[PDB]
């Protein structure tokens, strides 16, 4: 009725080590959302034309599709990047 | 600028073969047998069916020959 949108995204700041990752995966598991997706930054990058881009591209298939299968009543999909 | 490109080359899967060298063989073998055979019967069959033709003849003339004589004694017996 109000016609609100879901905010889409955080950012997690502070030492390493204090227990960021553990708090993103509580958040995650406690939606009743999918198996999440972890990536690293530096793992993505690569020496060949497209293949970074492609990288990146590949993680938001899935959502896509179920989205444009199911329409409005899809899952919750969450991805987290680290560094 | 460590900007990489590549070009392909390529290979062909070995073509449909390599198993109809051994199992054909045998079975142009056995087709070759089955012919010469189907032939024999050929000639058999034909032979018994100029035979049967032959009986038919022999036949008819001895039915002839019996009724006619039956007849012929039945008319002088009486
Ligand atoms: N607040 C916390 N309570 C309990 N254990 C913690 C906490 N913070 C960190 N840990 C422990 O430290 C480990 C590594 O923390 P991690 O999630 O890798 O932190 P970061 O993302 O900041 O590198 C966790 O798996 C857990 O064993």
């Amino acid at each position: 009725q109000m016609g609100c949108k879901h905010v889409k995204g955080i950012l997690l700041y502070g030492p390493p080590g204090c227990g960021k990752t553990l708090l993103a995966r509580q958040i995650g598991k406690m939606l009743n959302a999918r198996e999440p997706k972890v990536v690293n930054g530096p793992e993505i990058l690569n020496k060949y034309v497209g293949e970074s881009e492609a990288n990146i591209r590949k993680l938001f298939a899935d959502a896509e599709e179920e989205q444009r299968r199911l329409g409005a009543n899809s899952g919750l999909h969450i991805i987290i990047f680290d560094e | 600028d460590m900007r990489n490109e590549l070009e392909e080359m390529q290979r062909r899967a070995d073509q449909l073969a390599d198993e109809s060298l051994e199992s054909t063989r045998r079975m142009l073998q056995l087709v070759e047998e089955s012919k010469d055979a189907g032939i024999r019967t050929l000639v058999m069959l034909d032979e018994q069916g100029e035979q049967l033709e032959r009986i038919e003849e022999g036949m008819d003339q001895i039915n002839k020959d019996m009724k006619e004589a039956e007849k012929n004694l039945t008319d002088l017996g009486k």
